[PDB]
């Protein structure tokens, strides 16, 4: 849910002085129209707007600073430049009373891997896999740079995961919620969104880690494998239920990396239930085995998502002759840089194909 | 919420899921 407790009118153009996002604050005239409501969150509402000089559309998403609340959603943002994060080209400030607004100008994107996999789910269709990996692969890229600052996002979810269906590239966003976790100072339980949230936050651990966007990415996974959330419930007993009914009931050691305040609660052991029944017989293997790797109880069994991203799954992606359904070329997939590289180097020699230099 | 609480309504909850 929430997180850690504490314009000139001139067609109608808006003219603000903004602030870029990157380098220093050197703030500037940005005019821009066509403004109108495209989508909202639990906190910010986005709009669309026509910049008027470039005539490029943006995304504007006004989001009220309140003060009770750690708000390092500008602060992140501005040290984020990723390909698979959604950029954000200025910010700028705004005014019942006595209100102070954000307003951070980002790139448009016209969909969300949410409404994409909505689509598949009404016409009763699946995911074709080479998207489930285009997809999943830019996510766990985005994740890789994030996690190299130490930020978490804590929010990992379809809804957040902005869609460009032309090139089939994925964005990061929503970054509302994220913050760089300190190995020593505690964070809030109730975080992340329902369906997605990592067995250890269910059981209420204060002292997690970046993997639990690991465990939300398996989630975004297997949800697109199954055309379905793979662990609904409104409750956070109910949605424990839904993983021990997968993954069997966790081994005291598994709780005790979880959580060990529950170590001694006698819980009943359930048998697991396989992976390969738990999706569709058409299934690829390596995406189960991929699957199993990220829903992991204990923490750091989980892969690292450089790791996952280096995963035999996503070896049709570094296969020199891919392409898209629409006949277009494949994103940029391999140009790593030493940073998201930073948590193991030698992993460039698979993540990086020969025909990529 | 309290551990306590929170481990009974899940035992409930697992027993009746298994038998
Ligand atoms: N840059 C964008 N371009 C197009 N749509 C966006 C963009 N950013 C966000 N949205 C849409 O608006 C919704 C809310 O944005 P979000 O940042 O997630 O707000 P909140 O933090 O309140 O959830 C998103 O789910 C997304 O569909
Ligand atoms: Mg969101
Ligand atoms: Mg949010």
């Amino acid at each position: 849910r929430t997180t850690s407790f504490a314009m000139k009118v001139s067609s109608k153009v808006t003219t603000v002085v903004a602030t870029p996002g990157q380098g220093p604050d050197r703030p500037q005239e940005v005019s821009y129209t066509d403004t109108k409501v495209i989508g909202n969150g639990s906190f910010g509402v986005v709009y669309q707007a026509k910049l008027c000089d470039s005539g490029e559309l943006v995304a504007i998403k006004k989001v009220l600073q309140d003060k009770r609340f750690k708000n390092r959603e500008l602060q992140i943002m501005r040290k984020l430049d990723h390909c698979n994060i959604v950029r954000l080209r200025y910010f700028f400030y705004s005014s019942k009373k006595d209100e102070v607004y954000l307003n951070l100008v980002l790139d448009y994107v016209p969909e969300t891997v949410y409404r994409v996999a909505r689509h598949y789910s009404r016409a009763k269709q699946t995911l074709p896999v080479i998207y489930v990996k285009l997809y999943m692969y830019q996510l766990f890229r985005s994740l890789a740079y994030i996690h190299s600052f130490g930020i978490c996002h804590r929010d990992i979810k379809p809804q957040n995961l902005l869609l460009d269906p032309d090139t089939a590239v994925l964005k990061l966003c929503d970054f509302g919620s994220a913050k760089q976790l300190v190995r020593g100072e505690p964070n809030v339980s109730y975080i992340c969104s329902r369906y997605y949230r990592a067995p250890e936050l269910i059981f209420g651990a204060t002292d997690y880690t970046s993997s639990i966007d690991v465990w939300s990415a398996g989630c975004v996974l297997a949800e697109l494998l199954l055309g379905q959330p793979i662990f609904p419930g409104d409750s956070g007993v109910d949605q424990l239920v839904e993983i021990i009914k997968v993954l069997g009931t966790p081994t005291r050691e598994q709780i005790r990396e979880m959580n060990p305040n529950y170590t001694e609660f006698k819980f009943p052991q359930i048998k697991a239930h396989p992976w390969t029944k738990v999706f569709r017989p058409r299934t690829p293997p390596e995406a189960i085995a991929l699957c199993s790797r990220l829903l992991e109880y204990t923490p750091t069994a989980r892969l690292t998502p450089l790791e996952a991203c280096a995963h035999s799954f996503f070896d049709e992606l570094r296969d020199p002759n891919v392409k898209l359904p629409n006949g277009r070329d494949t994103p940029a997939l391999f140009n790593f840089t030493t940073q998201e590289l930073s948590s193991n180097p030698p992993l460039a020699t698979i993540l990086i194909p020969p025909h990529a230099r | 919420v309290e551990p306590q609480k929170f481990a009974e309504e899940l035992i409930h909850r697992l027993e009746a899921v298994q038998r």
